[PDB]
RNA sequence: UUGACCUCAAAUCAGGUAGGAGUACCCGCUGAACUUAAGCAUAUCAAUAAGCGGAGGAAAAGAAACCAACCGGGAUUGC
RNA sequence: UGGUGAACUAUGCCUGAAUAGGGUGAAGCCAGAGGAAACUCUGGUGGAGGCUCGUAGCGGUUCUGACGUGCAAAUCGAUCGUCGAAUUUGGGUAUAGGGGCGAAAGACUAAUCGAACCAUCUAGUAGCUGGUUCCUGCCGAAGUUUCCCUCAGGAUAGCAG
RNA sequence: GAUGGGGAAGCUCCGUUUCAAAGGCCUGAUUUUAUGCAGGCCACCAUCGAAAGGGAAUCCGGUUAAGAUUCCGGAACCUGG
RNA sequence: CUUGUGACGGCCCGUGAAAAUCCACAGGAAGGAAUAGUUUUCAUGCCAGGUCGUACUGAUAACCGCAGCAGGUCUCCAAGG
RNA sequence: GUGAUUUCUGCCCAGUGCUCUGAAUGUCAAAGUGAAGAAAUUCAACCAAGCGCGGGUAAACGGCGGGAGUACUCUCUUAAGGUAGCCAAAUGCCUCGUCAUCUAAUUAGUGACGCGCAUGAAUGGAUUAACGAGAUUCCCACUGUCCCUAUCUAC
RNA sequence: UUUACUUAUUCAAUGAAGCGGAGCUGGAAUUCAUUUUCCACGUUCUAGCAUUCAAGGUCCCAUUCGGGGCUGAUCCGGGUU
RNA sequence: GUGGCCUAUCGAUCCUUUAGUCCCUCGGAAUUUGAGGCUAGAGGUGCCAGAAAAGUUACCACAGGGAUAACUGGCUUGUGG
């Protein structure tokens, strides 16, 4: 009975929601992000995983600071009014 | 092939001891200052059973010398000391059952317990259950003793080393027959993961060196080199002779 | 080589426990039968003298 | 006793600086195998992919412990 | 090559929990009798055991029953093994892929195991199988020679344009 | 599972009291006063880890379409000051 | 009958957690009364008790098995013959 | 490794392993030493462990033969020649072995026999109470398994 | 090949507490002139107790509430052993 | 008369080594060792136009094959009847 009555013991998270990315990544014994790699400082990316860097890179979401750096460059980083 | 049991038992994982009922790791009081130019006193309050120890151990307590408190060291309890009892530790101390004498300081065809290596590792030696030390020899020019060990070898140690005269208490214990697999399941289960053990013969080439064939047989010769390296010891290990000697 | 390992394993040993180990081992009875080899060696001359 | 020197510390001491992201191109370390050899082990793939460390608008290199053998040339880079 | 899994399951640890009613009647003890003494006998008491019949529970022997595009990617029915422990089990925790764990079947490691899963190298290689897209006109074969770890393949000569 | 340390080219690995100068505790004294200087005491030595282990203290009656040992009425208890 | 508990008895080469926390004792540091104090482990009296969860199902339809699947999934209460 | 109890565990160290505190130039690296050379280099001596020589070890892996005479003896060969036990056994090709028993009839069962293709002693041998959803044979009871089929209910 | 030496290196313990040398004070000791040495150098019927820079002695201070130094508890070398 | 009366009686590249020329080169210039070349042999591939090479799989896998076995059918009928 590996199959249908095995799935009904199924009610344990192995993975709960992660802090920096708010993935449902995060390895209750382990401590440790699947996915973004939190808490070490570097975040989790790889070569292999181009997809994935594609799909948390910068610009997939608000830029709340770097989308004005290029208007202030233009302007020439001025100051008063 | 696969890494065989005897391989996969020095990571540690589930192969450690189960060490959580027990009362502490059972040493000798350290040598300071009393122990070598004098005696002390202390007191037996209790002898209690040891969880994975075949051998009870007593519950000595001491006056510390330097501040007002009090210590209480875990000796292995000697086959005749009662609770209540002054035992004395120490160079000057009196030659009785449960006394800590220095191995210098006793004559010829004393048995000795709980017996240091060196001076001060507070004890190594005859500590399980029914076992003994006898010392067989002084030197006091190049201060040594020799000393018969419970495995028959002669041992020559430091004549500063101490131990506790008599013999461990619990002696006898193996002849009893276990008679029961149960019985042998509470007794491995709390020193640890050792049992039971499966023949090697009896498992797939994959798993062990002795393992296929279309009988349970070795193969090649059970007497393993010493100079053999890891999944391969499986067997007598360097055996200098095999067989029953009449 | 070999003077080193008694120095190494065999310093703290007597004479009883010395004969009693060679001859758990058996070297004991192969200097026996050396020094043998050596008497039938002369005896072999004596013979055909 | 007092005052130096040397060395080593402590402060939510005064002021600073490093980490992370990005990584197409750049400077290094580490490092395969599929494949080809009509098999395969040196070889090849390849001083490559993956992994790790570190920069900039370029980086790196760069003003000879050089090339030459000629009636000698003359930092580096690129075609 | 680099990562992800012990929510299933294997094993150890820590902390909890669960297990009708019967049968047999072990030590210890009490009374009576006998004996010269050792000690024996009889009647009770007591309630031991990895004992036994048998529920809940755990498992899965047979019908090679049902079903077999099922209720179900392993179930249903009857018959069964076991049922106070080497018992069953919750949660916490530890062990990770040539590694783990295994009362040992190459078993189990998320329906995947005689080496898990994911992505990349990778459009891996194939002397082997399958396919290969409009018309008309003219010419029109070979299965043979030699060499090859050659015998389901090539080179070379021949035949053809 | 950090730190002190020690490995590792490195991502990081070991270790948890270790080859560390590892801190805070009460009385107060002073009443330019702030909290130093009077003192004296103590050496564990981060932290995380149980909604079934340990653990300060609440019960009854009534009430809603849907809440209650939590609201209402009455009657208690514990902790800190 | 279910459950709580007490005093016992049997078993073990099995003798069947730890810490926070609270109390007591030993000790005698120090502070102390006579026109006055000393005591808030006695009684009464005063103030405050923050944050998050709290509905419902818990299974032949609220979970997991592609589903409103005869499967699987821990536990408490338990009337009469 | 073997697998409760009882009773035993025979012979063989030649081979393969394992192991010695033996004896010591046979094999004999790098470094070092010596000679020749102008030097690169070449040639020798010396030379650690391990091999090689010498022992031990079978509850280590394993092994346990032929020819004559009359079970026993002699001889050859070998390391030693299957000991105690057991058997057409889950191990026996021939084989449906031979004898007895069980039946009307038995390639099945049981008890014996043993030149046993190819049984055998911790590769454990023999025996064994109790236990077994283990394999096999016979007997009593019992029955639609069958002679030989018929009928009824629910879906 | 044997054999010193310790500071490199290595192992172990401790909250780095009693190391080494010399000296007292006793005992043995035979001294052949005066001491050569060697052992000691506060604790053993009893499941109590042992802590407040220590009492005492002594010397200062400015007496008072007390405070400080030496000794009690032998010197010397800072090598934790 | 350019081996055996004739028809069989044998071997590439790379590497090593020998003989000859004592000839060519070691590329800044020379001498001498050393090395590399040219011409002709030898050391050998017997799977003989010339890979350096043990098994097992009843746990097995892939690409294919009726070019190829284990059934029936078909031809034949030795053998059988
Ligand atoms: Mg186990
Ligand atoms: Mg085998
Ligand atoms: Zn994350």
């Amino acid at each position: 009975g590996k199959g249908t009555p095995s799935f009904g013991k199924r009610h344990n998270k192995s993975h709960t929601l992660c802090n920096r990315c708010g993935r449902r990544s995060f390895h209750v014994q382990k401590k440790t992000c699947s996915s973004c790699g939190y808490p070490a400082a570097k975040t989790r990316s790889y070569n292999w995983g181009a997809k994935a860097k594609r799909r948390h890179t910068t610009g997939t979401g608000r830029m709340r600071y770097l989308k004005h750096v290029s208007r202030r460059f233009k302007n020439g980083f001025q100051t008063g009014s | 092939g696969r890494v065989i049991r005897n391989q996969r038992k020095g990571a540690g994982s589930i192969f450690t001891s189960h060490t959580r009922l027990r009362q502490g790791a059972a040493k000798l009081r350290t040598l300071d200052y009393a122990e070598r130019h004098g005696y002390i006193r202390g007191i037996v309050k209790q002898i209690v059973h040891d969880s994975g120890r075949g051998a009870p151990l007593a519950k000595v307590v001491f006056r510390d010398p330097y501040k007002y408190r009090l210590r209480e060291e875990i000796f292995i309890a000697n086959e005749g000391v009662h609770t209540g009892q002054f035992i004395y530790a120490g160079k000057k101390a009196s030659l009785n059952v449960g006394n800590v004498l220095p191995l210098g300081s006793v004559p010829e065809g004393t048995i000795v317990s709980n017996v240091e290596e060196k001076p001060g590792d507070r004890g190594a030696l005859a500590r399980a259950s029914g076992n003994y030390v006898i010392i067989i020899g002084h030197n006091p020019d190049e201060n040594k003793t020799r000393v018969r060990l419970p495995s028959g070898a002669k041992k020559v140690i430091s004549s500063d080393a101490r131990g506790v005269i008599g013999v461990i208490a619990g002696g006898g214990r193996v002849d009893k027959p276990l008679l029961k697999a149960g019985r042998a399941f509470h007794k491995y289960r709390l020193k640890r993961n050792s049992w039971p053990k499966t023949r090697g013969v009896a498992m797939n080439p994959v798993d062990h060196p002795h393992g296929g064939g279309n009988h349970q047989h070795i193969g090649k010769a059970s007497t393993i080199s010493r100079g053999a390296v890891s999944g391969q010891k499986a067997g007598l290990i360097a055996a200098r002779r095999t067989g029953l000697l009449r | 080589g070999k003077l080193k390992k008694i120095q190494k394993k065999y310093a703290d040993q007597d004479e009883t426990e010395r004969l009693l180990r060679l001859e758990a081992l058996g070297t004991l009875k192969g200097i026996e039968k050396q020094q043998q080899r050596k008497k039938e060696e002369i005896m072999k001359r004596e013979v055909r003298e």
